[PDB]
């Protein structure tokens, strides 16, 4: 079986710049009988190159393939911001046909800050014996933040869930919530919420907060 | 103008059995190669079955003896029926035409098969309400649902510029929960109404939640 090892597994590279990454073959792919495929998230995937290096209809001309033997490359000339994906390599040259197992390209922006919002649990909720307080940072880069939730001022632990958008296309930013799920009696015990969110875009962590019933 | 259009897929037991099919167009799927590829959640790609021009099949050593692939030529349509579903089963299904017995060049869209013996629980929804404490921020909570997709549009799909929805996230109920959010001119809120529409095709839901400020 032929086993094709992609490299970088992982990428993060500025629009504009040059992106190579790499198809290696555990033994000799015939003829040039190599596919490579873009998997954008969500989305099914598209044929990019066949035979190596033959751009498929349709394709921006910033898509390139050469190689041969046991060494592909596929190559993004320049980047463009849209271009982040999981880009998969194929080989036909012997069966069974085989994949790698991909490389995700993610595209670089200068730093920005998140926008910070806090959304009090809504009558609606309250009324059936949960409460869900949630805080949004919006549009923000790189990915990594921190989102630390206080009640009356007591660090909470265990109780909130975050969830990260995938990569907007056209900024390149991320935006992400944090839920912080209680019962209700627990919410209505205490007065102050409050989301504390640390990011490098930021020169001092900051605080959201909202009083109950206000 | 080739398409190829999936349907079929959802929530089916373990060890049920589950048919998908893929309608062709601007091809004849009988002089064809053509096969399906699934990706479990976070996973590589993965040739389940492929169905030559001249009528050999093939498969996976995985689903051998479990699954058909067959194709209607009436109906220009491919066909996947599967058996003794497992957990491992569960993932995004794609058909796809392939170009001989080399690479594939044509996808549909995918389809998500959950095997799971829990049962489908259609989403309450929540208004997150935009206030002073969120340019203005506003969304919907859709929560405790099962299985996997909800689709959130907003306005019915006349609000796009703006909008993040969230990846769903498994509460330890065992059910998920999204939030949609949507950021919007403050002079709006007055004016404007904005509602989000939650459908869940699993159990048959369709809500629509008007969001306004308190």
């Amino acid at each position: 079986e032929i086993v094709l090892t992609q490299s970088p597994g992982t990428l993060s590279l500025s629009p504009g710049e040059r992106a190579t990454l790499s198809c290696r073959a555990s033994q000799s792919v015939s003829s040039s009988y190599l596919a490579w495929y873009q998997q954008k998230p969500g989305q099914a995937p598209r044929l990019l190159i066949y035979g190596a290096s033959s751009r498929a209809t349709g394709i921006p001309d910033r898509f390139s393939g050469s190689g041969s033997g046991t060494d592909f490359t596929l190559t993004i000339s320049r980047l463009e911001p849209e271009d982040f994906a999981v880009y998969y390599c194929q080989q036909y040259g012997s069966s069974p046909r085989t994949f790698g197992q991909g490389t995700k390209v993610e595209i670089k922006r200068t730093v920005a800050a998140p926008s910070v919002f806090i959304f009090p649990p809504s009558d609606e909720q309250l009324k059936s014996g949960t409460a869900s307080v949630v805080c949004l940072l919006n549009n923000f880069y790189p990915r990594e933040a921190k989102v630390q939730w206080k009640v009356d001022n007591a660090l909470q632990s265990g109780n909130s869930q975050e969830s990260v958008t995938e990569q907007d296309s056209k900024d390149s930013t991320y935006s992400l919530s944090s839920t912080l799920t209680l019962s209700k009696a627990d919410y209505e015990k205490h007065k102050v919420y409050a989301c504390e969110v640390t990011h490098q875009g930021l020169s001092s962590p900051v605080t959201k907060s909202f009083n109950r019933g206000e | 103008q080739v398409q190829l259009v999936e349907s079929g897929g959802g929530l089916i037991q373990p060890g049920g059995s589950l048919r998908l099919s893929c309608a062709a167009s601007g091809f004849i799927v009988s002089s064809n190669y053509m096969s399906w590829v699934r990706q479990a959640p976070g996973k590589g790609l993965e040739w389940v079955s492929v169905i030559y021009s001249g009528g050999s099949t093939f498969y996976a050593d995985s689903v051998k003896g479990r699954f058909t692939i067959s194709r209607d030529n009436s109906k220009n349509t491919l066909y996947l029926q599967m058996n003794s579903l497992r957990a491992e089963d569960t993932a995004v299904y794609y058909c796809a035409r392939d170009y001989g017995d080399y690479y594939f060049d044509y996808w549909g869209q995918g389809t998500l098969v959950t095997v799971s013996s829990a049962s489908t629980k259609g989403p309450s929804v929540f208004p997150l309400a935009p206030s002073s404490k969120s340019t203005a921020a506003l969304g919907c909570l859709v929560k405790d649902y099962f299985p996997e997709p909800v689709t959130v549009s907003w306005n019915s799909g006349a609000l796009t510029s703006g909008v993040h929805t969230f990846p769903a996230v498994l509460q330890s109920s065992g059910l998920y929960s999204l939030s949609s959010v949507v950021t919007v001119p403050s002079s709006s809120l007055g004016t404007q109404t904005y509602i989000c529409n939650v459908n869940h095709k699993p159990s048959n839901t369709k809500v629509d939640k008007r969001v306004e400020p308190k």
